[PDB]
């Protein structure tokens, strides 16, 4: 958006030494055939194990039993004849 | 007619000994895990001196 100078104007670019012009066009590279190579073993022993974790600790429980319940020998209380 | 969990919890009474200690520094005996604790008693042996 420069403004024309009306008392120096200048015209288009002239011809100039130029840089041998097959030296600026590149070749199209190539590619060969490529492989990952090695037969992939299946699994790998992991240093960490892959299944979740607990953050706290339940406790748990099983149920016993007592055992053969016995009889007694009561103290046994007196006779409420009138006094009780 | 039985309390059934009173006679299912035990009230006990553990000792234990723990060795380790440094000067200056912390020395953390650790509480153990799902036991309900009532009291601590420490005693420093300090190699034969009290």
């Amino acid at each position: 958006m420069a403004l024309i100078n009306p008392q120096f104007p200048y015209a288009g670019p002239v011809p100039i030494p130029g840089p041998a012009p097959t030296e600026t066009m590149p070749l199209l590279n190539y590619r060969v055939e490529g492989r990952i190579a090695g037969i992939q073993q299946a699994r790998q022993f992991m240093p960490f194990l892959q299944g979740p974790h607990r953050e706290v600790a339940e406790q748990t429980y099983y149920a016993i039993g007592t055992g053969i319940q016995m009889g007694q020998t009561f103290n046994q209380p007196l006779i409420n004849t009138q006094e009780g | 007619i039985l309390p059934l969990i009173d006679l299912s919890t035990l009230y006990n009474l553990e000792n234990s000994a723990q060795a380790g200690l440094t000067p200056n520094v912390d020395f953390v005996v650790q509480y153990a895990n799902l036991y309900r604790y009532l009291s601590t008693i420490a005693v420093f042996d300090n190699g034969g001196s009290f």
